[PDB]
């Protein structure tokens, strides 16, 4: 690959110099390449990942939503122009997930590792293929929307099984999946009952945590409880 | 819109 | 090129979507299809233009210098990393800045056309010329220092003969020629002399404007004041 | 400073 | 702080 002739330490290095400089496309080259050395990412690297893809992928969701808008707007009685610029950013979408899936797929969801590893790569996986399901239709959203259950179920069953219920990767799972089953899935039933448990079991343990781990938390418990209003 | 993870979940 | 197949108006309405969707380099390559079709630009779509290529060179500008900033911490009394990556962000830079002076010399700076259209094409070209200064080092630097001049002149001589003291654009090419002669051609005095003179014309005519004209005239009236403020 | 209880 | 050119 464009990165293989690059030391891995040097990839990270210049993985954090682009978020600094807010070159999240960047970023996200010099993630990929540290990705494809083979060894296993750190819990700092994985945050790298995760941040730069997300960027990427929250400014094409970003776009494809306001010229949705546009789209539908004008979709009342024209011109091609709209829907051929919506696709356009559409299959530029769809090919970040798909790079995102196969490094998941390729590299980092392993059998071994600790939980948190395998929660957080798992997590991702139903991340990227929500995405594509937002833009999907017919059979493939089909595929789309049980590839997506798929990842988030085995994670969630990890998570209750190896992790504390105020675990920030477990909340931020329990958080996208509540938003699966409410915007993807339309099981609005699922989404409030899936965030008012992760909400009210993370409250119980709150008294627990140091400083740092109260932050990370309470953070995340916020963005439930916001979802629980809007939703209820 | 609903709220989702942010890219960085600890640090 | 790529947009060869596209009709000029379908390339005019995407860059509209563009900018709706805040991705200005869809929206730069959109416009620059839409010169090269070789139809003069409306004062709308001369704008678009411009709109679109400053946001593009904005951000790689912002990058440079988060990076540089980097660079020169760490080499006051640690690996090639930030040199390597600030070298790769010029390149790019300097790639769009020569897009832009391609356009402008290929297709867009003509002997016909109001002042106004010619002005604005020649501050264009002395402001892409002043981006690449920024980055730019030796006998490469002095050519392109001269060029830059030599354009911001050029509009200078025009505006002078054609437009009155209170024209925005005229007051935007003065603006932009102090701040080359203040920040790369190392002429403090010029440029301090061209913001007073740019000032002092303007005031003396502000009476005779209409309250759009006199808002337009008096918001760059005030950068002047501004750049006088931290200058003098 | 915790979130608010739920309703 | 930086001088400011044309906001464009």
């Amino acid at each position: 690959g464009a990165m293989g002739s690059m030391e891995r330490a040097s990839l990270i290095q210049k993985a954090k110099l682009a978020e600094q400089a807010e070159r999240y496309e960047d970023m996200a080259a010099f993630m990929k390449g540290a990705v494809e050395k083979g060894e296993e990412l750190s819990c700092e690297e994985r945050n790298l990942l995760s941040v730069a893809y997300k960027n990427v992928v929250g400014g094409q969701r970003a776009a494809w939503r306001v010229l949705s808008s546009i789209e539908q707007k004008s979709n009342e009685e024209k011109g091609p122009e709209v829907r051929e610029y919506r696709e356009k950013v559409e299959t530029e979408l769809q090919g970040v997930c798909d790079t995102v899936l196969g490094l998941l797929d390729s590299h980092l969801i392993k059998e071994a590792g600790d939980a948190e590893s395998r929660v957080f790569y798992l997590k991702m996986k139903g991340d990227y293929y929500r995405y594509l399901a937002e833009v999907a239709t017919g059979d493939d959203k089909k595929r789309i929307i049980d590839s997506a259950r798929s990842a988030y179920q085995e994670a969630m069953d990890i998570s209750k099984k190896e992790m504390p219920p105020t675990n920030p990767i477990r909340l931020g799972l329990a958080l996208n999946f509540s938003v699966f089953h409410y915007e993807i899935a339309n099981s609005p039933e699922e989404a409030i009952s899936l965030a008012k448990t992760t909400f009210d079991e993370a409250m119980a343990d709150l008294h627990t945590l140091s400083e740092d781990s109260y932050k990370d938390s309470t953070l995340i418990m916020q963005l439930l409880r916001d979802n629980l209003t809007l939703w209820t | 819109r609903n709220a989702s993870s942010a890219g960085r979940l600890q640090g």
